[PDB]
């Protein structure tokens, strides 16, 4: 069949500047704009997030064809002709040789979103100056900074994928995200998950992209939304196939009228460890891995 | 006795393509006449009656004789292989702007090799403020314009066809037969007389260069190629309206708005009080699809209607802003366009704000202050387009306003600065433009402007305007405000 | 005389292609008479192009819409091989939004019965008893119609921008349409003239004839 | 003009009023010398309107300097109008309000 | 009799960089047009949507004549000679042969071409755009050129229109897929690496009807910019109000069910006889029972 993976990510709460975009003269501009309800919100390109992945895949020892330096900050490729079937990045995220046998473009089975700040931009922002009295035109600096929740939408083709085995490394990832691309000196935001909405179904429609709301417009509250949870009581979104796991467990567990909710039948686990271990399983039987 | 071919601009069946080529047709029959004075003297004794919108052409014998006749004196080539079409005043013009038309025909008519066997590849070196730039074009031998009375007559009889002629995309601009494998069929048929008309088209219409503003001029010289093709109203009006344009210089047909290039066909055009001024004309854009394509292709037509008050805009635009400045290195003559002109050239045609898109044009989209710097070169152009405005002064009461604001902020820190320790203006305007562009919504923007406009001191301007400048900054949108503010700070008189 | 029939038209999307442009897809402003015909004899379900020919069509116009390009992938029959990259080429298609007008039908010069006029109300009456095939549209076939129907001389009674026949017109627009080449198509040149003024005037009526 | 533009035109006449009233406090608690300085008095205000960083601390500024201004007539005309506009709107938005009135006022002649 | 099925379906909020337009230097451009109120908004090209119906009918068995090759990125036709009897995508779709450009007639005898029983209008953002763009630099000390590119993208909601002719199918139990397929359509072809953007409807408004006309074509509209509330025009109620688009014929669900029935007197209304369902799937159920009813497909 045609398995896909669909799941929304919540981060942790913490102070980020991932996103910074083309300067304005002296201050850094981290990319923005707007979003629900016409407020300012910051994001965080989904490059950035597949070059985590890519990361991760190199660093766990899997066969990667684009090699990245870590000393010499370059990127270097194994083999010149792309092999989805022998590296893993090819695979996953697929390429595209634009230059003047082998096929020269793959479509990759990661599909990703943009990673969207949780609460709008209020518009803070941090001065730098290099310590001494000897002050040149470099001395002073500022740099806008965002103290909120990201929260990104991905979807995985798991038929797409040369070997099928390899999505399995990628939900590992996924939960064990390195550096996203930012300011890691100054601003260190783990990117690792705290709240998900997976589901795993062989229909090609999905109604979690984005499913994460506040409470207050500045708070670190990140509670579900209501068109969400009212997809499910309506019966849109099939429990059986509805995967929750972080700290939104808490608070659907303290909801009223919880034990008769169809959103109980789903499987949610307070544990994230816990709730990867029975998706992967999960997988693995209806992929016959 | 019997006309054997009319053309009228009142016929129900002809496009603006087929008008624009009886005007050609009309002009080219004017200088052969002013040529041949007598019939007998042109070949076959053709012989013409030329109305204000009718064209009559009466001939004796073989109608292949009289066309070829017709044809091969229409279409020419000199001894250096350019194109020499006897319907312009070829004496008047000089050899860059011979140069140019060739090239621009070349490129947009003649795009394809089978339509013309091309010769060396002439190099002449004309000195410019002592400097001899060596221009290098493509020499011909000939193109299907001077050998298509073949076609226009029968095979063996030797006379006019009865029935319907094929014709192509070199003849019809657009005329494309978009399936290759029904060649013989699915292609465009005009009567013999319009297929005479779209033969003389080039005539008339007039060729600008558009130059990509995003690359840099030197990096790349400019190959994308606009069209204008006027609609006609009249064969003396028209004709006219070319012949005048005979006088614009080479450095005037380039441009980097279709907007500046239509309305520089009708920049020439007399301003009649009296007389309800209207014209229309289509820009038609020429252009590679990729690096290494053969052909330029057709990408987009922009039809442009212009009345008196876009009119005198316009003129007074090209007469108050900076010119275009021709900037000459090794056999290579780059010429600077100003993206102001293009840029108010192309929101005049648009119907919108003179000042409606500057902003994302002039300072997000430029690289090392290239289009900033022509903003105090063109400060007396804005200063009399604010001057002049049609409408919204108070809008120019917050230029005013913005200005002594300014004063003020520049003259604290000039006076924090001692002698030799003042910085120039250009420095404290770069770090206005950059916090102006730090703002992301109306609220930072509008508190970055509050906060400027008190730093700045006592406001006589403001205090004089006090309920309808804080109305306008409360209800404007902030982008505008922004533009306004840019404006501003170019037309700044310390 | 039986009063001319009357239909309101709103098309959130058109493309009435010119005659000669093929090399890029210049859009017409108003639609041409040979497109109205079209959408007319598809409206009453016939396939035959010389059934109705005489009909008077009058086209006013509600609002002046405007004009966006689109890019497109479009195919072309250049090479045998159908996947070969040569078949497709992207070239840019002008578009109208939100067309709204209204369309007068005069069958009085129709030899043949019963008329365009009287198909036309009997399938407005009757929706049921119309055979026909596909889904109505105008212009393109994936431009679907968005409301077509029976109205009055003031279904908005504001001002109407009429597309009168005047030979010193800017608009050539074909009342004949040949599909091949060009050697039938018949053409007209028209005017925009803004003139509320109700009913169609005398020379704002279009008679579709063969090319013959 | 709408409800609201008339009730932030009314804003900034109470601020330029209790400006006024604020100027004139100090133009004759420092009488002494050549003449009492005006731009610093526009400065400190200035400075002391963007060192605000919330809500409460900007309102509490700016009710301090309403009732230091004193009569304030175009605030006795609209108790209820201008108490509601400052209550209900976003800070930001009334210390926009302020700097404005601040850049638009007329020192007496 | 003629059996027609139009339908506008809503798309979910999210960020979108679908159709683009030809490059403009570092800028990949999104095409958009003018709109309702002469705003721009961002179009979605009626040729996407039948390429996803397309690759969806391939994905699930049903053999179509035009298969899209996923190694070569290319497509390929299984027989030169379409024959709408057997293929699914030349019964849907449609086909044009060499001969059809070349003649005034249909026939040439083998059928020289066939209109497809689908045909869907273009899809537009419900909020207007405006210009949003994305830092592309990649990663590496080695900058050269290929790098610091800029992606137009935007976050609003699409919503399109299509209608099908029912009758004009040469199998009638062929409407069922296309309808599964609209329902859970893949993905209109876009940036998906970048900007995953789900199509799958999140509001519907079907109408199933005998009718050559139906007056449902844009329904959804807020404008407003920068939201996603999307309500139901006022002009689609006052169309229902008026008489015409008969109640009974009307199939609506997804999201916009819930505002329906907060609205006041919504239950004295005439919109009330609809056939309105919250939840998708049993209202397409509904509606594909009264389908199979009415086409004989029992």
């Amino acid at each position: 069949p045609n398995y896909y993976l669909y799941g929304t990510v919540l981060t942790r709460y913490g102070l980020a500047s991932l996103n910074h975009d083309i300067r304005r003269g002296n201050k850094t501009i981290l990319q923005k704009g707007y979003w629900n309800n016409g407020k300012i919100h910051s994001f965080v390109g989904s490059s950035a997030i597949r070059w985590a992945l890519r990361f991760y895949l190199q660093k766990q020892g899997y066969l990667v064809n684009r090699v990245w330096d870590e000393e010499e900050h370059i990127n270097r490729l194994t083999s010149e002709d792309f092999d989805p079937e022998k590296f893993y990045d090819d695979d996953i995220f697929g390429f595209a040789l634009l230059e003047s046998s082998t096929p020269n473009q793959r479509m990759g089975a990661l599909g990703m979103n943009m990673a969207v700040s949780l609460t709008p931009y209020d518009g803070a922002v941090k001065l730098g100056a290099k310590s001494g009295r000897e002050k040149d035109s470099t001395s002073l600096h500022f740099t806008e900074y965002h103290a909120t929740r990201y929260q990104y939408y991905f979807g995985i083709d798991a038929t797409h994928l040369k070997d099928f085995s390899r999505i399995l490394p990628m939900i590992d990832g996924i939960m064990n995200l390195p550096k996203v691309g930012g300011s890691s000196n100054i601003f260190n935001y783990p990117f690792c998950p705290d709240s998900l909405v997976f589901q795993w179904t062989n229909h090609f429609a999905s109604y979690i992209s984005y499913c994460f709301e506040y409470c207050d417009p500045k708070s670190k509250e990140a509670k579900l939304s209501q068109e969400f949870i009212d997809e499910v009581e309506c019966g849109q979104i099939d429990p059986s196939k509805l995967w929750i796991g972080g700290t939104i467990v808490k608070d659907l567990q303290q909801l009223d009228n919880f034990e008769s909710s169809p959103l109980n039948k789903a499987h949610i686990y307070r544990n994230r460890n816990e709730m990867i271990e029975a998706l992967k399983t999960v997988i693995k039987r209806d992929l016959g891995l | 006795t019997q006309p054997k071919i009319s053309l009228s601009l009142h016929a129900a069946d002809t496009t603006i393509m087929h008008r624009v080529g009886m005007t050609g047709l009309y002009m080219t029959l004017k200088r052969l006449e002013k040529q041949y004075p007598l019939s007998r003297q042109r070949g076959g004794h053709i012989s013409w009656f030329l109305t204000a919108d009718t064209i009559e052409l009466f001939w004796e014998g073989s109608d292949f004789i009289a066309l070829s006749w017709l044809i091969n004196e229409s279409f020419q080539l000199d001894d250096t292989g350019l194109i020499h079409l006897v319907g312009l005043d070829n004496d008047r013009i000089d050899l860059r702007q011979k140069i140019h038309i060739h090239e621009g025909i070349c490129g947009v008519f003649l795009r394809l090799n089978k339509f013309y066997q091309a010769g060396e590849i002439i190099n002449t070196e004309l000195r410019f403020e002592e400097k001899q730039v060596e221009y290098q074009y493509k020499s011909l031998t000939w193109y299907a314009h001077q050998t298509f009375a073949e076609k226009l007559c029968e095979a063996d009889t030797q006379q006019l066809r009865h029935d319907y002629i094929q014709i192509t995309s070199w003849l019809y601009l657009g005329g494309i037969v978009r399936h290759a494998r029904t060649q013989n069929t699915t292609k465009l048929e005009e009567k013999p007389e319009y297929a005479l008309a779209l033969l003389f088209v080039p005539v008339v219409c007039h060729y600008c260069l558009l130059h990509i503003p995003s690359e840099d001029l030197k990096e790349r010289k400019p190959h994308r190629y606009l069209v204008v093709i006027p609609e006609i109203k009249d064969f003396e009006d028209a004709s006219q309206r070319r012949w005048r344009l005979q006088q614009l210089e080479t450095k005037q047909f380039h441009v980097s708005s279709l907007g500046e290039a239509g309305l520089l066909y009708y920049s020439l055009d007399d301003i009649q009080p009296e007389v309800a001024y209207y014209q229309a004309c289509q820009v038609w854009l020429y252009e590679k699809t990729n690096k290494a394509s053969r052909q330029r292709t057709l990408m987009s037509i922009e039809e442009i209607k212009i009345d008196k008050n876009i009119l005198i805009t316009y003129q007074q635009v090209q007469k108050y802003f900076k010119t275009n400045y021709q900037i000459i290195k090794y056999k290579q003559i780059f010429i600077k366009v100003n993206p102001i002109r293009s840029l108010i050239a192309d929101n005049l045609v648009k119907g919108i704000h003179w000042w409606s898109n500057f902003w994302e044009k002039l300072v997000i989209e430029d690289s090392k202050e290239y289009l900033f710097n022509q903003l105090f070169s063109n400060r007396e152009g804005f200063i009399i387009m604010a001057e002049n405005s049609e409408e919204d002064k108070q809008y120019l009461i917050f230029i005013k306003v913005f200005q002594q604001a300014m004063k003020g902020n520049f003259a604290k820190i000039y006076a924090k600065t001692e002698e030799g320790k003042d910085p120039p203006i250009k420095k404290k305007v770069e770090r206005l433009r950059a916090e102006l562009n730090y703002c992301y919504d109306e609220l930072s923007f509008k508190e970055y402007l509050s906060d400027f406009l008190v730093r700045g001191g006592l406001n006589k301007y403001f205090n004089e305007h006090q309920e309808e400048i804080a109305l306008l900054i409360k209800k404007s949108p902030w982008q505008e405000i922004r533009i306004w503010s840019l404006l501003a700070i170019a037309s700044y008189k310390p | 005389m039986i009063a001319p029939l009357i239909l309101y038209l709103d098309v959130p999307f058109t493309t009435f292609r010119e005659s000669h442009a093929r090399e890029m897809g210049k859009t017409y402003p108003v639609p041409p008479p040979a497109t109205v015909y079209g959408m007319l004899l598809s409206l009453v379900g016939e396939t035959n192009v010389y059934r109705h020919c005489g009909v008077e069509l009058a086209i006013a116009m509600l609002s002046s819409p405007k004009k966006s390009r689109i890019l497109r992938q479009m195919r072309r029959f250049k090479n045998a091989d159908f996947s070969h990259p040569e078949n497709v080429i992207p070239c840019y298609q002008e578009i109208l939004s939100n067309l709204k007008c209204l369309i007068w039908v005069r069958s009085d010069e129709e030899k043949i019965q019963p008329s365009l006029r009287e198909r036309i109300q009997l399938a407005f009456d009757h929706p049921e008893l119309v055979r026909r095939f596909g889904c109505l549209f105008l212009g393109e076939s994936d431009q679907l119609i968005k409301t077509i129907k029976l109205a009055r001389e003031d279904y908005l009674e504001g001002v109407r921008q009429w597309a009168i026949r005047d030979n010193r017109g800017r608009l050539t627009l074909p009342y004949w349409v040949d599909h091949v080449g060009s050697r039938n198509t018949r053409f007209l040149r028209y005017r925009i003239e803004e003139m509320d003024r109700l009913s169609p005037p005398d020379l704002a009526w279009t008679m579709v004839q063969s090319p013959i | 003009n709408s409800e609201e533009d008339k009730q932030y035109l009314i804003f900034i006449k109470v601020f330029q009023q209790a400006m006024k009233g604020n100027f004139a406090k100090i133009y004759a608690k420092t009488e002494e010398g050549k003449d009492p300085p005006i731009k610093k008095k526009v400065e400190r205000l200035r400075a002391e309107l963007n060192y605000c960083y919330d809500e409460l601390s900007f309102k509490e500024y700016l009710s301090d300097f309403l009732v230091r201004g004193g009569l304030n007539k175009y605030f006795n005309e609209h108790q209820e109008e201008i108490a509601l506009l400052i209550k209900k709107s976003p800070w930001q938005e009334i210390r926009i309000w302020s700097l404005l009135a601040i850049a638009s006022y007329k020192p007496k002649d």
